[PDB]
RNA sequence: AUCGCUUCUCGGCCUUUUGGCUAAGAUCAAGUGUAGUAU
């Protein structure tokens, strides 16, 4: 004998009486509209916040800059790694368990 | 034209096959922890 | 929709003798034909001189 | 054409969700239309947000493939069944399994909740269907009489309260009070894997690889033969507007008018990039409560979400 | 001795044992042939008794492709042997053969130097690449029981 | 209705797979088909699975495509289940979860198949794509080595003469380090008994074997297949290779010959550091006092920086192009040796059903592989250092310098790189930058990689082993400098040859804002603090710190604080976990000998580094209590305590177990 | 451009002297561009045989 | 004669394999 | 030309036949002497 009492959904727990009064088309569309807008809107806010920090840097650096007192040429190879931007491999999902990005990192870690 | 085996590309990008009008979403990680429930109890 | 019969490269649970022509006919590993990229000949004639 | 079909807008893919590591075998929509469960052969149950598509929560407890998942409409419970032989109740207030319903001899292929009497019914490959009381976890009845694997079960309050199709090509209509077969319908030549009840009209449809047939309750009177989708069909779902969706194991998906049987659209979606051209396949599809999104659970480990082309009509005939 | 030179008697049992057991059961074949291990029995098949070996004479287009690939990937015979379709032993030997003819006829008499590069009185490191002794008239107790 | 608890899992799943396929083949057949051949289709599935594990291409000549498409689906389905269970079990084994010897054996057996499948792909791609090292970069690499060796006036290692009287001595050393593999046990298989037979003959008649070895070098170019298998260390897997005895005996002599002659020639400059005269902890000592003897090294008055870079040549062994390697080896040795050495790497690797030709890299298990790695490493050291600076570190051929010295103080100042060594692949570099040089080097980096966002401070590797006041401060100047040094070094090396990665390297900056520089040389790690800086006292509290003098004046100028590396701690813990497995463990004295041997392997290597690493002392107490409980269970006892300590620690001559103690237990 | 093997080696020879060993001329008394444009006649012949070899396997 | 290209190719290979290393005078 | 009996060859049935899985499940080796059983 265990859990001898059926928990029933309360009013605030998506009760069927509220579901009976549905306009789900409007509510779903509103939610999708809001979520799409906000998720995109997140990106300029970051830049907006970074703009404050970017502006703070000249002021900060001026205090050391204020006058408070009052060899590579002999390497045979150049620019071998110029333009390797790592940002594109980790965003690709591949539905193949052997060529998956997870599996490549897995083998590098566990077999030395 | 030189490609390394560790950099070789085997398959198209997801946006290229479905085309621009189709959204693509990939989700490896849960946005909320197991302690934080779905149907919130009446506090 | 006839099905060619399975003849493994391994198990033979009832100990039967199977003729070699059935046992060896792994055609799928023969057709591949290894090939060499020409760029070796650039390398191998660079170092040699 | 003798009847004139009602025009229905064609559907179009707009969202390919991805993130499972095995075949997605089940899908179900929550009654308040906020989220939807999937269960997969990666042995997990993932709560996905229906609007944003964000992965809400991943659940873990199964030992093998998850075959059926259903959200309870009256109680805050999430019943799930698998090839584990295990049928579990996930109390969503805690995200923990509280009661798991042993008793089946082999794999559990599907499950459905009776809408008014809070009773769990499950299909099994062992040619039996068991009826479970939620509260007491006790076997009420063992519906035996199929000779082969029972594939799909649906429940309704009106008689006949339980409908099962199976792999023996027969469909049995059961009396819930007695536990004995009322009608045995043999008209399919091949395995019935899907049965769906229409929400308003007192009629149901059944799918097998030969043909999809629409049948009339209570005695199972033959109505119409809906031919044209000749593949192994896995699921059937119907919108209250009379849109019938047939998704097949070869990944072809046809959109059908319930009243006339007119095939107004065929949809052959494309595979996730790394996947293999024979992997394309549909195991589950379900409408949301709004009846304006179609959530299909695919065999290339994806969830494809479709909505309706809002444009004026040219396509009609 | 375990291993050694290959006779004709062992080769007929070796063919017949691949019929029973296949090309992935070498310790079941080597339990049927004493004084030979499974590692040796595997090597003997793959380098002189697989009928896919083109045991015929080298043509002109084979030699032309050999000489290129010998220049192209120095000393890496095993990388060359599936491309020209011959055993690497045969591949190396024939390359050594071709070099010997050209240099000798252009500069030298019949031998001139080292009449015994041959190795008498010691084991060969790889007699799987060598043809088979015939079967002696008086087969002993070991061979007849085998 | 009995459950699928644990042992039932795999047999249950393989039933459900085949039961599902049964349903599909009934439905897919046209309704007039002969109601048979269902069992035939299933046997093709079982064959396709076996071909997938063995990496053989499965193909049936006449199979109809509705069946073939079904089987190709379900094999992939089973593969996705099979692979993910290998991932899941390995992530349990590493963290030390509940495991048994069966699942450890099985999971190793899966991982080694998964490795080989990736490895066969990689070798095949090389022939199809063509050699990743360009025909212009290769010539550059080769020409560099030529001018270097000419400058040293290197005399090539000849083919070993017939009358070369040292040969018998070298043979004996070769055989002895072969026989040491068989000290473990008397239980031998056929191939091992054959090896001891060949060894005994070589002792009994040396002039036989020496003629046979020399005949191999002159003539043998096609070698037999080598086995592969993996040593399981839990945290990672290490390849082990099995070479046929007759080849192995020749290779062992050749390895002994080459190292003797190269030493005599003075091939390797002194920065190639696993050296005959120096244990690894002595290396770290000479490194620390090597830093402190540099001129002006702690001054920050103008704004000088010191930068210390640790890195690895990431995939050094795995990339080595044999066609290039053959020509490089020919600059050192007689060509007959060079041909042998090259050819010996081009061998069929074999593990059960799986075979492929190795052709793009060296085999680490060959007896002379340690020679090749250091010579190839020497080729790449010249790339990083450049010809000019490398000649100053090694000094004139008449009179070469030792490890960390130069001819003049004036020659130290001529270049930023003041100290260099390479361990095997691990690189250590110490830079001294003046005020202006540090600014200009930052600017170039930012010109390629501008960061207005201040992302540079985010992904910067720092060591948590030390307090917040001890680890590196992420000052914007120091962070920008640290990255920019690594960027410059990484550019020197062609990606086709080798590469360096930020995720595994480490950089530390001594600066006006950071007083400590950290590094992690061998198995243990340390930080140097000069006494004119934040310490301001000649402390002497721990014995776990080195006071180190300036060699000129004999004044102490800095302190070096030792700690054990986090990795080295994990290595020891897994060794204790390994001891607690097996069934011979019931024999009490067989455990305590393994515990003692492990404990002295830690302590006598790290010495005073242990006591300062309070995290590791707690692990020692834990490990000791566990093994003592294992003895107790061998006498039942269970939970009731008060078991006497005398039985463990009493020396073996009195009949006790002789356990070594490293905890505050009391009688 | 297919060049005769003797002619090919000659052109290659000149290039290497200029870029890597400029004192050779005194003692007696780009590379990637060249290799991209010219091939030995032997190398061309090998490519032809490899194409025919694939065809023969296909025809089988 | 050069028409027997195999004889010319074999001669070229002999010269390229057997030469002793550049660090000693050729 | 047709039917029946008896030799002689062949096609389709002959899946009527390989009744699972895991780390190809794992591992790989021999010689001499005495007592009991059978002829």
């Amino acid at each position: 004998p265990s859990h001898t009492k059926i928990k029933y959904r309360q009013t605030t727990q998506d009760a069927p009486e509220e579901v009976r009064n549905r306009d789900f088309r409007r509510e779903l569309e509103e939610r999708e509209r809001a979520a799409a807008r906000e998720k995109n809107r997140d990106r300029p806010t970051r830049e907006h916040t970074t703009s404050s920090s970017v502006s703070k840097k000249p002021r900060l650096d001026q205090i050391p800059a204020a006058n408070l007192d009052a060899w590579d040429d002999d390497v045979v190879f150049k620019n071998c790694a110029k333009g390797v931007d790592d940002q594109k491999k980790d965003k690709r999902f591949v539905n193949d368990t052997l060529r998956s990005e997870f599996h490549k990192k897995f083998m590098e870690k566990y077999i030395k | 034209e030189v490609v390394l085996h560790e950099d070789k590309k085997y398959y198209p990008t997801a946006e290229e096959v479905y085309g621009p009008e189709v959204e693509t979403i990939v989700q490896e990680e849960d946005t909320q922890p197991l302690t934080e429930p779905i149907i919130k109890p009446v506090k | 929709w006839k099905i060619p019969p399975c003849i493994s490269n391994w198990k033979n649970a009832k100990g039967y003798t199977i003729p070699l022509d059935k046992r060896l006919a792994a055609d799928g590993r023969g057709l591949q034909t290894v090939h060499i990229n020409e760029n070796f000949a650039k390398l191998a004639e660079a170092l040699y001189i | 054409t003798m009847p004139k079909p009602q025009w229905h807008p064609p559907w179009k893919l707009y969202r390919v969700i991805s993130g499972h590591l095995g075949w997605v075998r089940c899908i179900a929509v929550e009654p308040g239309n906020q989220w939807f469960v999937t269960g997969s052969a990666d042995r997990t149950i993932k709560i996905w947000d229906l609007a944003s598509g964000k992965l809400k929560l991943s659940l873990t407890g199964h030992i093998s493939t998850v075959r059926g998942v259903i959200v309870s409409t009256r109680s805050p419970y999430l019943f799930s069944c698998g090839e584990d032989k295990q049928v579990k109740c996930w109390d969503l207030e805690y995200n923990k399994v509280i009661r798991h319903y042993h008793g089946h001899l082999s794999a559990v292929y599907g499950l459905d909740l009776h809408p008014t009497i809070d009773v769990l019914v499950t299909c099994s490959r062992d040619s039996t269907a068991r009826i479970w009381d939620v509260r007491t976890k006790a076997s009420v009845h063992t519906l035996s009489g199929h000779t082969n694997a029972v594939a799909t079960v649906r429940c309704q309050a009106a008689e006949p309260q339980i409908i099962t199709g199976s792999h023996d090509t027969t469909i049995r209509l059961w009396d819930l009070v007695a536990g004995k077969t009322r009608v045995t319908l043999t008209n399919h030549k091949k395995s019935v894997r899907a049965v769906v009840l229409h929400p308003r009209h007192y009629t149901f449809a059944s799918g097998s690889p030969d043909n999809i047939k629409q049948w009339k309750f209570p005695d199972g009177s033959f109505i119409q033969n809906l031919s044209g989708h000749n593949a192994i069909i896995n699921t059937l779902t119907v919108n209250s507007d009379g849109v019938l969706v047939s998704g097949a194991d070869n990944g072809t998906m046809h959109l059908w008018d319930w009243r006339t049987g007119y095939n107004f659209q065929r949809v052959h979606a494309a595979v996730q990039p790394g996947s293999l051209d024979s992997e394309s396949g549909i195991f589950a599809c379900a409408f949301d409560q709004s009846e304006s999104r179609l959530l299909t659970a695919e065999a290339d480990k994806t969830i494809k979400v479709y909505r309706e082309d809002d444009t004026a009509t040219e396509e009609t005939h | 001795i375990k291993g050694g030179v290959w006779r004709n008697t062992e080769d007929e049992i070796l063919k017949a044992a691949v019929m029973k057991y296949g090309k992935n059961q070498w310790s079941r074949i080597a339990s049927l042939l004493h004084r030979k291990s499974a590692k040796q029995c595997k090597a003997r098949w793959y380098e002189w008794l697989d009928p896919s070996i083109k045991k015929t004479e080298w043509s002109r287009e084979e030699e032309e492709k050999l000489l290129h690939l010998a220049k192209l990937m120095p000393t890496q015979w095993r990388t060359i042997a599936p491309i020209i379709g011959r055993t690497a032993a045969q591949c190396l030997e024939h390359y050594e053969f071709l070099l010997d003819k050209a240099a000798q006829r252009d500069n030298e008499e019949e031998t001139t130097d080292d009449p015994r590069k041959l190795k008498p009185g010691e084991i060969d490191p790889n007699p799987e690449t060598k043809p088979a002794r015939p079967d002696p008239i008086d087969m002993d107790e070991d061979e007849l029981e085998m | 209705a009995k459950t699928v608890t644990k042992q039932r899992v795999e047999s249950h799943f393989d039933l459900e797979l085949r039961a599902a396929v049964m349903h599909d083949i009934l439905d897919m057949m046209p309704e007039g088909i002969k109601q048979n051949k269902a069992r035939t289709i299933l046997q093709h599935l079982s064959e396709a699975w076996r071909c997938w594990k063995a990496n053989i291409p499965w193909k049936v000549p006449g199979l109809p495509t509705p069946i073939e498409n079904m089987i190709l689906r379900y094999v992939k389905a089973k593969a996705d289940w099979w692979t993910n269970t290998a991932h899941y079990n390995r992530e349990r084994i590493r963290r030390g979860a509940t495991v048994d010897k069966t699942v450890c054996k099985k999971n190793l057996g899966r991982l080694t198949r998964l490795y080989l499948k990736a490895e066969q792909e990689r070798q095949h791609n090389y022939l199809k794509d063509g050699p990743y090292i360009t025909a212009e970069e290769a010539v550059a690499v080769y020409t560099t080595t030529v001018h270097w060796l000419e400058s040293r006036r290197f005399s090539p290692i000849p083919f070993p003469p017939l009358s070369y009287k040292h040969d018998t001595k070298l043979l004996i050393l070769a055989l002895e380090r072969l026989k040491e593999a068989y000290s473990v046990k008397s239980r031998l298989n056929q191939s091992q008994r054959e090896e001891l037979g060949l060894i005994e003959q070589a002792y009994d008649n040396p002039h036989e074997a020496l003629s046979r070895i020399k005949r191999h070098l002159l003539t043998q170019r096609a070698f037999k297949e080598v086995g592969i298998e993996f040593m399981d260390l839990y945290s990672h897997l290490v390849p082990v290779y099995d070479v046929e005895p007759l080849e192995k005996i020749t290779d062992a002599y050749l390895d002994q010959y080459l190292w003797y002659e190269a030493d005599k020639r003075r091939l390797f400059p002194p920065w190639i550091k696993p050296a005959d005269t120096e244990p690894p902890p002595l290396l770290v000592y000479k490194w620390c006092q090597g830093i402190n003897n540099l001129q002006d090294v702690w001054e920050t008055s103008e704004g000088e920086c010191n930068v210390m870079l640790e890195s690895r040549f990431e995939k050094m062994y795995e990339k080595i192009d044999l066609t290039l390697l053959n020509r490089l080896l020919r600059l050192i040795v007689d060509h007959n040796i060079a041909d042998y050495m090259t050819a010996k790497n081009n061998v069929v690797i074999n593990y059960k059903d799986m075979n492929h030709t190795n052709s793009y890299g060296i085999i680490r298990g060959l007896q002379f592989a340690s020679f090749i790695v250091q010579y190839y490493g020497l080729v790449m050291d010249l790339l990083v250092l450049g010809l000019h600076r490398a000649s100053e570190m090694a000094g004139p051929p008449q009179m070469p310098n030792d490890f960390l010295s130069f001819q003049d103080i004036a020659t130290e100042a001529a270049h930023p790189i003041r100290l260099f060594c390479r361990y095997i692949d691990r690189i250590h570099i110490f830079f001294r930058f003046t005020a202006d040089e540090a600014r200009d080097l930052i600017q170039r980096y930012l010109t390629e990689h501008p960061d207005p966002n201040n992302e540079n401070i985010v992904g910067y590797n720092n060591k948590k082993c030390w307090p917040r006041d001890a680890r590196m401060r992420l000052m914007k100047h120091d962070v920008n400098l640290g990255r920019a040094v690594f960027w410059d070094i990484k550019n020197r090396l062609p990606r086709s040859v080798t590469t360096v990665q930020w995720e595994n390297s480490f950089v530390s900056v001594y600066s006006k804002d950071n007083p400590n520089l950290l590094f992690n040389m061998c198995g243990f790690e340390c930080r140097i603090l000069p006494k004119c800086r934040t310490s301001y006292e000649e402390f002497t509290h721990k014995d776990g710190v080195w006071n180190l003098q300036n060699e000129v004046t004999k004044e102490r100028t800095a302190q070096c604080f030792l700690r054990v590396d986090d990795e080295s701690m994990q290595r020891f813990h897994n060794r204790v976990r390994q001891i607690l497995m097996a069934s011979g463990s019931t024999t009490f004295t067989k455990i305590v000998n393994k515990w003692n041997t492990a404990l002295i392997g830690l302590m006598t290597y790290f010495r005073e580094a242990v006591v300062n690493t309070q995290e590791l002392l707690d692990l020692l107490v834990k490990c000791e209590n566990k093994i003592q409980t294992r003895i107790k269970i061998g006498l039942n006892s269970k939970m009731p305590s008060r078991f006497p300590p005398v039985v463990f620690y009493t020396p073996k001559e009195l009949g006790g177990l002789g356990m070594l103690s490293m905890g505050h237990v009391l009688i | 451009r297919v060049l005769d093997e003797e002619e090919y080696i000659e052109g290659l020879q000149t290039v290497i002297q200029r870029d890597f060993f400029p004192d050779v001329e005194k003692l007696q008394a780009s590379l990637d561009v060249f290799l991209s444009r010219y091939t030995s006649e032997d190398n061309a012949s090998f490519q032809e045989i490899m194409e025919v070899a694939k065809e023969r396997s296909r025809a089988r | 004669a050069s028409q027997d290209r195999i004889l010319q190719e074999a001669q070229n290979l002999m010269a390229l394999t057997n030469v002793d290393t550049p660090l000693k005078g050729g």
